[PDB]
DNA sequence: GCCTTGACCTTCCCCTTGCTGGAAGGTTTAACCTGTGTGCAGTCTGACGCGGCG
């Protein structure tokens, strides 16, 4: 329950829902990106991707 | 202080031995109130607006 | 406006009576670098003039 | 307050010492209850000062009319707490220790002194390899490294009359042996013969190093460590928030180990325990 | 990066040789890793991790 | 170069302020060092006048106390 | 002694038991190396003297006075 | 041949630099010892302070003998604490009576009468004084030595020689380092006499250039001698037995500190297993096992062999009290003692149990009646268990912010507090010049108003004169004269302070 | 406005019985049990130094 809890509250990806409007929640929601664990890093990023 | 202390020995009257931490509006803000919420723990006595 | 004690508060009660003028002192955290420094081992220090 | 300039050095251990105001002994910060200083811990108000504006640790002594006035209940010294910022304490050790700086950066700057390698001297002080302080006889060198059973074998062909020794007090007499004056006319005129590249090179580099050291004043045996300063309380806090929960510096926490191993360490002193042990809490002092 | 197992090879970072480098890797969910490679002087080298 | 110019510098407290800080403290620190404020970085960490500028017509009296006692 | 099998004997605790020693109406038992309080036989009944005479009702003071009179 | 393996690794080591390889790796050299380790090991320490309670006979010097601690345990007319139970308690080969002791302290004490006047027969060492001596001996041996009093007893001798041994440093002090002296020829005659001034002129004999220039700090080079010689004025005997004893005690004590060395080092791995059962993440590792070494030093320092069982487990669950003591003491920035600790413990045990059978976490109430105790203390257990927070943490999501940012001073100054009570000042002085010179002073003095101090009804009266009740009315119409609708209106604002 | 003059209040501290409760702090148990690690960290990277190795 330890590992679970901090991972849905303590990471890099659970965000804060945006309630501007229903775009902003279902663009946020149909989110990808490269970051975070067995990921990537803007200092050990180029151009190319 | 002597100061306000002779102040006091002019007037007399004091501080209880309670002080205030009451909330306010924060400067520049206003507006109007539409709810109020209260959570209570349990076993203790809900008091008159509780 | 920053760091000095004496001049803020010195200066302060200057301009509320009337009066633009000045009296710096010597920041803080200068001397917090000396402690700093001092933590290892260093004879650092000031000598007059 | 005015001045000209500014001047650096090492500081010697009189002077750190003269820069305190009371030795510190254990790591207890406060009561869990009472939150409040104890003796000779990390916030004892009667080395670094008071907690409040002219207030002690009980309340014997305000409002200025005990001026100069030391609480002996406790024996805390009236006066502001301003002086959170300024009174840094001090610690005395059991056995010396390395500054790392002064080794174990690009160049040493001190087996560069002494021509020494750098391993060499790490196998020095993790306790793995004996080394000559100095051969009383003409068979061995200064210098000269030993392992534990070649260091038995000269041991058993002579025993007393030689000088070495394993850890970093070695260091310290060996680098107290040495002059300056008399190498750095040798190298002086060393160069004259072959100036070629490194010889030249290395030549020039340690006779600047040396006369540096001569004419600073400077030691070179205060380089290493019987003492240590404590920094004041307010540069490395221990305060509340709202909640009631204490934050902490964690500098605290490298500081409060420190002190268990170093009294731990005079336990086994005062046991004169196997050597093993001694060595591993060396080990463990240098690391921290 | 998906896993499996990956080849590529870099531009003579000896620039000196001025020649490909060829190299390979293998990549698990979950483990250690594996690096093959070229050195200039025609000889495979290993690596773990 | 430009980087090593600025390191290898009479004084040290705009050295030790950009690059490499440790090796330039060690450096200082054997040799028994000392710095009399003729830049501008260090009489701006002091807070003092800079010698330039508004504040040249100052610094060049103190330079003739440091002459005149 | 141990001081709990002695005060279990006679009812008493070890808190009542140094309240009574300090009041000066008993033997003083002595301790040992590490402290604890050496009772002894003659400490037992003196203490079972002291105990029965305020149950009689004779007070702090009287019953001391029983027993040094224990002691006579 | 594991010194051998740490040759050849050292000299291609890996650069390495932690000390749990380093120390474990010396650990492995010395292998295991096991089922008979354990008890010759015993016989040897055995075998060292038994040479040692022997040794432990016949002391003209320590005159202060077990008959005297003996006199000493019943001076104050009894004892029966552990005193006695170090004494002389023969094994067979438990709080001691009156009559039992006073048997056993007959015979030894008759010994001691009968054998002290016998020395004097024709020599210290004579052979029916000696064999009587040897009697006292013998007959302590089958008895066995006696508590920590005697190290005393032991020291008592020391401090002996840490006089004696020191005085002929302080006399080689004055002696061999100013002039010259020989040393193949100084320690045979130095051990010739040693009582007298006799060889002297035979050293001299030489003719010795160096030796006729003997003034100037000759008054304290014989006055150093003189130490010396009031020192054998003082024992009675011209130590060659006694050093002798040292000697046999020396080895003795020496033979159980080589001994249970390899008792330690049989033992280690032992330790590390202990400690990494106990290296759930409260501390560290290697301050942990350096514990459980001293747990296991003193597991052997006071070891039976005769209860036939192991070393190991006895030893064992001494090392888990050193530790879990250890882990309590420290670990925390705040010192919690060791009641409250045991206390979470249990209630975190229990507190398990009950969410695996409610499903939920627990209810104080109910995990405190069933913890038989009210909730106050349960609550203010929770209120105090949780650690420190590390200032330096990032409550920025990124290296935007740390924590140690986003907090205040709440304790210093405030400017405009300090203006107004400066102001304040003013207009209270200002209205105090309006005033009668005396009465205003008397009321500085009264108010400890521009001094460091405050005076009251009779010290201020007293300074002035007696008056009390008039002093009391007098500040009084000093008010009345001061309330006055005209100078308050500068201290009106004020009312608010 | 100087002296009291006596009589009155209020507060703080200390003191008597017969213990009780609680905190903070100490020292010993005999079936036994002997070599981590333990999840990192994904290899940025170009100049410039420097140490061994030719
Ligand atoms: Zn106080």
């Amino acid at each position: 329950s330890a590992a679970v809890k901090e991972f849905f509250g303590s990471s890099q990806l659970s965000q804060f829902m945006d309630q501007n409007n229903p775009l902003s929640e279902i663009t946020h929601k149909r989110r990808i990106s490269a970051l975070g664990p067995g990921g990537l890093t803007r200092e050990r990023a180029g151009f190319e991707v | 202080t002597p100061e306000e202390k002779l102040l006091r020995a002019i007037f007399g009257e004091k501080a209880s031995d309670v002080k205030d931490s009451s909330l306010r509006v924060p400067n520049g803000v206003s507006g109007t109130v539409i709810d109020v919420q209260v959570f209570t723990r349990d076993g203790v006595e809900k008091d008159k607006r509780a | 406006k920053s760091d000095d004690v004496n001049g803020r508060t010195k200066m302060y009660k200057n301009i509320v009576d009337g009066n633009h003028q000045m009296e710096p002192g010597m920041p803080e955290s200068f001397n917090v670098l000396l402690k700093e420094i001092r933590s290892l081992g260093i004879n650092i220090e000031l000598e007059d003039e | 307050e005015e001045f000209d300039a500014i001047k650096i050095a090492l500081a010697s251990p009189d002077m750190i010492r003269s820069w305190s105001f009371g030795e510190v002994k254990k790591p207890e910060t406060i009561n869990y209850r009472t939150f409040k200083p104890e003796r000779d811990g990390l916030f004892c108000a009667r080395i670094f000062g008071p907690v409040k504006d002219y207030e002690c640790l009980c309340g014997k002594y305000k409002r200025l009319k005990h001026r100069g006035v030391i609480c002996e209940k406790c024996g805390v010294e009236v006066t502001q707490t301003k002086v959170r910022r300024e009174r840094m304490g001090h610690i005395e050790l059991a056995s010396p220790t390395a500054h790392i700086w002064f080794l174990k950066s690009l160049p040493s700057r001190i087996g560069l002194l002494l021509d020494m390698p750098l391993r060499d001297i790490e196998r020095v002080l993790y306790f793995e390899s004996y080394v000559v302080i100095e051969g009383g006889m003409t068979n061995l060198e200064r210098q000269q490294i030993l392992t534990e059973e070649q260091y038995l074998d000269a041991l058993e062909e002579f025993g007393d009359e030689f000088d070495a020794k394993m850890g970093a007090e070695a260091i310290q007499a060996l680098l107290k042996s040495m002059d300056l004056e008399q190498e750095c006319e040798q190298l002086r005129e060393e160069l004259n013969e072959t100036n070629s590249e490194t010889k030249r090179k290395k030549l020039t580099k340690r006779i600047k190093l040396l006369e540096a050291f001569v004419q600073s004043g400077n030691k070179p045996e205060w380089m290493i460590l019987t003492v240590l300063p404590v920094l004041p309380p307010d540069l490395r806090p221990l305060v509340p928030l709202d909640g009631g929960r204490f934050a902490t510096s964690d500098l605290n926490d490298l500081y409060r180990r420190v002190i268990n191993r170093n009294n731990r360490l005079k336990r086994l002193l005062d046991l004169a325990a196997p050597d093993i042990i001694v060595r591993n809490e060396k080990r463990m002092l240098q690391e921290a | 990066r998906s896993p499996g197992v990956f080849f590529d090879s870099d531009k003579g970072k000896t620039h000196s040789s001025g020649k490909v480098l060829y190299n390979a890797r293998i990549i698990p969910y979950r483990g250690s890793w594996l690096d093959f490679e070229f050195d200039p002087k025609d000889n495979l080298f290993v690596r773990i991790d | 170069g430009i980087t090593k110019a600025s390191l290898a510098t009479e004084s040290f407290i705009s050295a030790a302020s950009f690059q490499e800080t440790t090796r330039v403290l060690t450096e200082a620190a054997v040799a028994g060092k000392r710095d009399e404020l003729r830049g501008l970085k260090e009489n701006v960490i002091v807070g003092r006048l800079i010698p330039a500028g508004t504040g040249y017509a100052y610094h060049q009296d103190r330079m003739r106390r440091r002459a005149a006692g | 002694m141990n001081i709990s099998d002695v005060a279990k004997i006679t009812g008493l605790t070890s808190k009542a038991i140094r309240f009574y020693e300090e009041k000066g109406l008993v033997t003083p038992p002595m301790r040992s190396e590490n402290g604890y309080r050496t009772y002894t036989q003659q400490h037992l009944n003196e203490l079972t003297l002291l105990r029965q005479a305020r149950q009689v009702g004779f007070n702090l003071e009287e019953s001391g006075e029983l027993v040094n009179l224990f002691n006579d | 041949a594991a010194a051998q393996v740490l040759s050849s690794v050292e000299s291609e080591i890996g650069r390495t630099t932690d000390p749990v390889r380093m120390y474990m790796r010396e650990m492995g050299t010395v292998e295991l010892l096991t089922r008979e380790g354990e008890i010759d090991i015993a016989k040897r320490i055995e075998d060292g302070i038994n040479q040692v309670q022997c040794s432990v006979a016949e002391y003209p010097e320590a005159i202060t003998y077990l008959l005297e601690q003996y006199d000493r345990v019943e001076a104050e007319e009894a004892r029966l604490s552990d005193l006695i139970t170090g004494f002389v308690d023969p094994n067979a080969e438990n709080s001691i009576d009156p009559e039992l002791a006073r048997e056993k302290f007959a015979e030894l004490r008759a010994q001691y009468v009968v054998t002290r006047d016998t020395i004097k027969a024709k020599g210290r060492s004579h052979a029916t004084a000696q064999e009587e001596i040897l009697k006292l001996s013998e007959v302590f041996k089958q008895f066995r030595l006696v508590p920590k009093q005697f190290d005393y007893l032991v020291n008592s001798m020391r401090v002996m020689m840490d006089r004696v041994r020191t005085q002929e440093r302080l006399i080689m002090k004055l002696c061999v380092e100013q002039c010259k002296m020989p040393k193949k020829n100084f320690i045979t005659l130095f051990t010739g006499n040693e009582t007298s001034d006799t060889w002297f002129n035979a050293a001299i004999a030489m003719n010795k250039p160096w030796s006729e220039k003997l003034h100037d700090v000759s008054e304290e080079v014989h006055r150093a001698l003189q130490k010396l010689q009031q020192i054998e004025e003082e024992t009675g005997l011209t130590i060659e037995q006694v050093k002798d004893i040292n000697r046999r005690m020396s080895i003795g004590e020496a033979k159980a500190r080589r001994a249970k060395k390899e008792m330690v080092e049989a033992n280690l791995r032992l330790v590390i297993s202990i400690a990494k059962k106990y290296t759930n993440r409260g501390l560290q590792f290697l301050d942990l096992i350096q514990e459980g070494n001293i747990g296991l030093m003193k597991a052997v320092d006071k070891f039976e062999y005769r209860r036939g069982y192991k070393f190991s487990t006895y030893a064992t669950w001494w090392i888990r009290q050193a530790i879990t003591r250890s882990i309590a003491d420290q670990a925390r920035t705040i010192r919690i003692p060791v009641h409250m600790i045991e206390t979470i413990n249990k209630l975190n045990r229990i507190s398990r149990q009950m969410l695996q059978e409610m499903g939920r976490e627990p209810t104080p109430e109910e995990l405190a009646e069933r913890m038989l105790m009210p909730e106050d203390k349960i609550r203010k257990v929770l209120k105090i268990a949780k650690e420190p927070i590390s200032m330096e943490t990032p409550i920025g999501d990124d290296e935007d912010s740390h924590l140690g940012d986003f907090i205040e001073d709440t304790t210093l100054e405030l400017p405009l507090d300090s203006a107004t009570t400066e102001s304040l000042r003013a207009a209270t002085h200002d209205v105090l010049a309006g005033l009668t010179a005396r009465e205003a002073k008397v009321l500085r003095m009264r108010f400890g108003i521009d001094m460091n101090t405050d005076y009251t009804l009779e010290e201020v009266g007293k300074q002035f004169d007696v008056t009390r009740e008039r002093i009391r009315q007098i500040e009084a119409k000093a008010l009345r004269k001061l309330r006055h609708p005209s100078r308050s209106e500068v201290l009106r604002s004020f009312l608010d302070d």
